[PDB]
Order: C-alpha cells, then structure tokens, then sequence
C-alpha cells in the first residue's frame, strides 16, 4: 500500500512520464502525502523529527522540516508557500503538466479553471480513457484526508483548548498576530501540513508550560509562508547539494590536523529549525 | 480466479444447463499445462470445440 | 402478472438463480416495446407482454436480446410489481 | 458439437503480485503432501466405479 | 533520408519516451515535409492520388487529400486550418509541447514567437544547460527548412509562372472573396500545402476543358479553411472505419446458408466512400 500524493500523480502521455518518482517513504504513513523527494523539489524543504523526552527516553517524537533557502535571496525567492492569492504567481503553472496545474487548482479551489479544463478534456480521447476516474480518485483521496474533519479534527477539536498559536511570542514582533487569523483562512489541508511542520517555541502542559528555544525562527507571511526571520540579517543557511565572482576572503587557516585532533568533539549541525509560538496540551 | 466465478466451482458442474463455462475452464486448463511444458505462451490451430457426454451409455 | 392474483396452486418451487438461462442466442437480436434493464451486468431485462390480447404481464429475460435504444426506467412501474421484483431478485 | 470456441489467439493472465502472495499465505498451513493422496485415491476408486 | 519537419522535433524533458510516429513519408519524396501521422494528428486528413487518366501509360497521376471531419462536428470543429488570427485559440497551445507551439508560431511567422518564448526559457535549467544548444540547433534547422520553402524572392527556390485559381463562383454569387489575400498572408509553405491537397473542379487544358465534380467540396474563410459546402447539410462523413474473453460463441448448425447477398455484392465493386477535396480552378497554356 502506498500513499504519496506525488505517487498518485499520473501523466497524460507516456512521454512526460512522471519519472524520478517518490521517495520510498511513500509506502510509509506520515500524513505529509508529499514524498520527501517532492518536498525538496518544489519548496526547498526537508522533513525531520524532534526526539521528545516522553518524560523519559520513552517514545515521544514530533515531525519537523528544515528549509533549504539560501541567505542572499529575497522576496519571492525566499517564499516557502503561496496563497491562492499568488499560487499561480509562484508556480508559473503553464510550465507544469496539466494534471499538476489541475491539482494546484484543487488546493486553491480554482473550480473555474478546474471545470473549464475538465470540460475541454471530456471529448479528448485520453479522457474518454479513465484519466477522469484517475483524477477523481485523487479527488477522493483528498476527500478522505479532509473527511477527517478539516476544522474539527485538525483544530476545532472537542479538546478545543489544546490549541496551537503560531503568533510570535514577542510582543514587539508585531508583524505576526493576525497571521494566525490568516491560518484559519488557509485551506485545512495546508493548516494540517503546517501543524506538522512547525515546532512551537512553547507548550503548556498540566505538568508545566515549557520553553524550547529563546527566539522564533521566522514569521507568518501575508501571502504564503516565507523565510521570514523576525528581524536583522537573514541567518546563514548553508547549501548541501557560471562565470561569476565567488570570493570568500577566508582566514589563512594553517592549523592543520584539526579534525584528527578534535573530531570526537560535537560536530554541531546547522540546518534551521521551525520553532514558533505556543502549543497547549492537556496532561 | 479472473473468470467470473459467480458460483463455487462445484455448483458449475452440479448444473448441466451450461456448456459455456465448462468448455472455457477446460480450455484454460489445457493452456496452462501446455505452457508449463513450453515456456512460450502461444495459440494453436485456432479452431477447436467440445461436447459434454451426458449418459452412462455414452 | 401485471395486476391479477394467483389462485389454486398447491405447491411452489422456490426461486433459484440457475433457472435464468443466459441464452447465448444469435449475435444480432432485435426487440420492440417497453424494455427495462434489470441488470446490464447479467444481461437481464424485463419486457411487457399480454396473453390472449387481454392478460397483461411482464416477461423476464437473460441474454443478448438487443433492442431499440428506448431504455425505460424502473421508477415508472407499479409498487405492486416493484415489491414483487424487490423480493424475487433476492439480492440477499 | 455443443459449442463453438472463438478459438482465436487468447490467453488469460493476472499480475497482482501482492494479491497472489496474500493467497499464498492463506494457503500456507495445509499439509497438502498428505492431503492429496486421498484425492488420488478418489480418482482411483472412480476408475473402477466408472463401470458396473 | 528523413524529410518530415516533425522528425526534427525533440525537446528537453525527463522523458525518455519520445513518441515520434514519423511514417515512411519522411524517406518518401513529395515535399509535404510532414508525415501522414501529423496529417492525421493535427489536420485530420489523408493523402491520396488522383489517378489522372491518360491513354498513354504516362498517366502522370496527381497528389490529393481528403478530410476526415465528422458530420457531427460544428464550427471550429469543422475548421481545418485557422488563420494566424485564430490558431492560438483553436489549438490548446500549452497542452501541446512547447517547441511544437514555437514551431507553429514561426510557421505563422509571428515575431511574438521570439518576443515570448526566447525570453521565457531563460529561467529554465535546460536553458542554463547545453540543451540550449540542441534547442537552438533544431530551431536553426527549422529556419533553414522554411527558407528552402520560401518562394517570395527570385533569389529563392520558387520562380516564374502561376495558373491555379480559387474563389470560384458562388452559386448565390456573393461578390469576390479575399481568398487570394488569405493565400498570400499564408506562408508559401502553406500555399504549397494547398497546391498539394486541393483539386480544382475544372482543368482547362490549353484550348480545352474538363470538369470532374458537380460542385465544390470545401469552402474558405478569412479565419481559415472550412470543411463545409455552401448548400444543404454536410454530407455524411465516412465514419472512421488478443486477450482471453468470456464471450465465446455458441455452436450453430454448421451452415453457410445464403452467400448471395454478400457474394454477388462483393463481386460488384464497392464504392470508395471518401471526401476528396475539390476546391478551385486550373488552366493550362502552351
Ligand atoms: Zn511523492
Ligand atoms: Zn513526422
């Protein structure tokens, strides 16, 4: 059994085959439905796991993603996610295959274009072929994924009080706030996706309220989410894999054998986390 | 299993009104046997046919 | 029977599906009058008939029995016969 | 003859590997080794029951 | 050697599944520069020969086409070949492969081709990569082919006389018709396609005429070729005409019965029920 939405992706013709397929995790159950391959490919992110002490080494764990954006690029190039307000502006959908553009119109509820292209395809030979039933199978899949209640299961729980606020804790980080109001207006599938991705800064428990990083990684953004440090210069995001300058005015660095001397010491990884706001959980 | 088992196997023969399903099954069996003798999925003289004898005296 | 009610029988056979011969028949078959698909899958159909020009009834059939395009809908029929079918189909 | 065969080129096959393996597992327990000799004996009996 | 325009066509993609159907037409020699596969795909037509009759063995038979438009098709559906003003709407460009679209642009000879695509590709990884090389190479080959088709100038392939005519008399005789204007607007390539495809209903031999159909098959519009006739309804379109299966035929009592109704009829010649494209007029002179 396999679940990645990008493995559910199909191509209308043998050429333009949807090759370079999903990461094998597509056989897993994760509730991302994106394979990590596609998550890298489309949005410059890679998912990750917080190990939580279950009051113990006992299993408590939470999902995370690092972003893969660089330190120099700005605006749209920093954008992580769009709104329907701008999803076409970000994707340049025409470059994309027709089923991809279709599925984006699904996510952003562009029923107009959806039905337009559906009606155009009806009489095409390849849509008298069961491409219709394929696309509506994808539809049904999403329908199940939101049959789990899009508001009630996702957040409007009867344990309603166990809420995530993604608003910035800092009272001076005032560009946040109504970003949480936007969150309600993003489609619930995406709300759930965020609820996966984003580590809280804090959690209230009946045990205690507790604090996990000093300061927030980014902020909520007014179209879709962006590499959005609350203040100051963008933090150096390194990159792990044309007639331009690439000067790096390095220190001379003659202290050879450094690694053979020090390697036992903790080799601090750098990839940016996703602390944001306050979760609440009963007991 | 592909062959539209509307009925359990035995029911088929417990009926005698049909010949269709019976001859189909038989032909498929012969195909499988020949295939196991010959790693070459194939077809033959493309006319053959069958009769169910129905009397002890036949 | 379309309407009338049976009398005078003293014993009955219970329905069983095997009774319904799927006549292989000729490839082309042409039929006329009211037609109601009982099951496209099983090639089952119902057709109007009268005996002696005066005895309205419906005839079950199963097989090729291809007919005019004018497929009619189960909706239209009498509750009487509809109940009758509902049991006799025995989808249970 | 009681039937025609179209008798043109036809072969059936199926490929639902997972399905087939599911079948295999369901089948696993049976000591068929034992169980089928009696079947062969059935055919034997029938060989003479064929005639009185 | 290959000569189909479409054998040129290849594009950057993950795909290793390019579906090029290009028929024997590529290595045949009749200057269509397009395989019947595409005559089908885009243009819903079939190549034919008129067996031009001659008492001499030199029958000197002639190229022809016939269209495949279904009788049920309406308007744009019956439009065979749009004008530059209409093609972009007529065809699902973006669904069609990128380079194919671009090629269509160039066939229309629009600057907008380079205005748009040549810029738009900039961002693409393939534009960044050597594949830019292959892309522009195939482009240049296409340009060369177009220049070979170019009639416009004496420093070019085509020269001297012309004697075909079109815009033939309407029954209701509405004045004139810009069909030569459209003809000239169309690339000489398209004009050669018309020459390949379109029979005239009359040929005037130098000092003699012959006529071959009562009436024209096709009509022309400023927007494009119309698969229609002035009058009545559209003629009946000649309709487009191994695994195990459950349906296995029953025995029949081993009889052939009346062969006649098929036998003698098949002995009689069966009509070539097709829609040859007659539209226009031809003349000859010593
Ligand atoms: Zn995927
Ligand atoms: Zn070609």
């Amino acid at each position: 059994v396999n679940r990645c939405i990008f493995a559910s992706i199909v191509s209308f013709d043998a050429c333009i085959t949807y090759k370079s397929p999903c990461s094998p995790d597509a056989y897993h159950d994760d509730g991302w439905f994106i394979c990590n391959n596609h998550l890298i490919k489309r949005f410059k992110m890679s998912k990750m796991v917080l190990p939580i002490f279950d009051e113990d080494d006992n299993q408590f764990k939470m999902t995370i993603a690092r972003h893969l954006v660089g330190n120099k690029e700005r605006g749209i190039k920093r954008i992580l996610i769009p709104s329907a307000t701008n999803y076409q502006d970000v994707f340049n959908l025409n470059s994309m295959m027709q089923a991809e553009q279709l599925i984006f119109h699904l996510i952003y509820n562009n029923e107009n274009a959806v039905n337009t292209i559906c009606d155009n395809l009806k009489y095409t030979e390849g849509f008298t072929s069961n491409t219709q039933r394929v696309i509506h199978s994808v539809y049904a899949t999403t329908k199940s994924i939101l049959d789990t209640t899009n508001p009630n299961t996702f957040c409007s729980r009867v344990s309603r009080d166990e809420l995530r606020f993604f608003d910035v804790t800092n009272a001076r980080a005032l560009r946040g706030g109504a970003g949480d109001q936007l969150f309600n207006n993003y489609s619930g599938f995406l709300q759930n996706l965020i609820r996966r991705a984003v580590a809280p800064e804090y959690l209230q428990i009946d045990t205690e309220e507790l604090r996990f990083r000093n300061c927030a990684t980014c902020i909520i953004d007014e179209t879709g989410l962006v590499a959005s440090v609350p203040d100051g210069p963008e933090l150096y995001n390194p990159i792990r894999s044309r007639l331009q300058i690439r000067n790096v005015l390095k220190f001379e660095g003659d202290t050879r054998e450094l690694d053979r001397t020090l390697s036992g010491y903790e080799e601090y990884p750098t990839y940016v986390p996703l602390f944001l706001g306050y979760q609440i959980i009963n007991s | 299993s592909t062959l539209e088992m509307t009925q359990p196997l035995l029911e088929i023969f417990r009926n005698k009104a049909d010949t269709r399903q019976i001859a189909a099954v038989v032909f498929s069996t012969l195909a499988f046997i020949h295939n196991r003798f010959h790693p070459l999925v194939t077809n033959f003289t493309n006319k053959m046919e069958f009769v169910v004898t129905e009397t002890n005296d036949t | 029977l379309a309407v009338n009610r049976l009398f005078g029988a003293t014993e009955t056979i219970d329905f069983h599906p095997n009774l319904l011969v799927y006549r292989q028949s000729s490839p082309p078959v042409r039929l006329t009058g009211d037609v109601y698909v009982v099951d496209k899958n099983e090639k089952v159909f119902l057709v109007k008939h009268v005996f002696s020009n005066t005895v309205p009834a419906y005839l079950l059939i199963r097989g090729d029995y291809e007919s005019s395009s004018d497929l009619k809908s189960l909706r239209d029929l009498n509750p009487w016969v509809q109940n009758t079918l509902l049991k006799l189909l025995i989808p249970d | 003859p009681q039937q025609y065969i179209n008798s043109g080129t036809e072969i059936p096959f199926c490929d639902d590997a997972e399905f087939l393996n599911r079948l295999l597992k369901h089948i696993d327990p049976y000591p068929l080794s034992r169980m089928y000799y009696n079947a062969a004996n059935t055919m034997f009996y029938t060989t003479m029951e064929n005639y009185a």
